[PDB]
């Protein structure tokens, strides 16, 4: 079981190789497929998950809420977070 | 004339943009069409209306949100302050993100 699939997920996206929305939908999947694993660093658990919140935040159309981002906005979010966990 | 889905708390829409949670409430189908829409859409109202599912919190951003906690499957259900379904997902008691709201209630 790959530990590290939502980290290659962001990485993907930071690269432009998958899309925002490609990205918001399989981050779901995988965090599924994590949940509840144990002997999973804690580092990159809740890496995971502010990977997870911040693409629950993501929102392609123009007329998203005031706290909703796009996606050039969800790769800052999502390098920010990266960093953050050191990964 | 609006689509079938659309009543009540809930629109096509909204639904479909998180479809991507359905897998949270028991809905593994990949697919998203009609069908699957509103399987995912019925087993929103499923945890809305359980008996063990209460009020716990709220979803900040969406000011004035309220959500609904299930101790049983740990799922959350986002609420808008005007009553209409905004989100939802399963809640990991593992994570600090799972212990904040269990603990303060903010999601």
């Amino acid at each position: 079981m790959n530990k590290m699939a939502m980290i290659d997920l962001a990485k993907l996206f930071l690269a432009s190789k998958i899309t925002a929305i490609e990205f918001s939908e399989r981050i779901c999947v995988e965090r599924r497929r994590l949940y509840g694993v144990k002997d999973l660093s804690p580092n990159i658990l809740n890496c995971g998950e502010e990977l997870f919140m911040a693409a629950e935040r993501f929102e392609p159309d123009a007329d998203r809420a005031n706290y909703e981002i796009d996606d050039n906005g969800l790769k800052v979010e999502v390098r920010s977070i990266l960093e953050k966990f050191k990964l | 004339l609006n689509d079938p889905l659309d009543s009540g708390r809930f629109s096509r829409k909204q639904l479909d943009k998180k479809y991507k949670h359905a897998g949270d409430f028991g809905i593994s189908d990949t697919k998203k069409n009609r069908e699957t829409l509103t399987k995912f859409r019925d087993a929103i109202e499923e945890h809305l209306s359980d008996k063990d599912t209460v009020e716990k919190g709220t979803y900040r951003r969406e000011k004035g949100s309220k959500v609904y906690f299930n101790p049983n499957t740990m799922n959350v259900v986002i609420i808008k302050s005007n009553g209409e379904f905004l989100s939802g997902w399963k809640i990991n008691p593992d994570a600090d993100n799972g212990r904040i709201y269990l603990e303060t209630g903010e999601l």
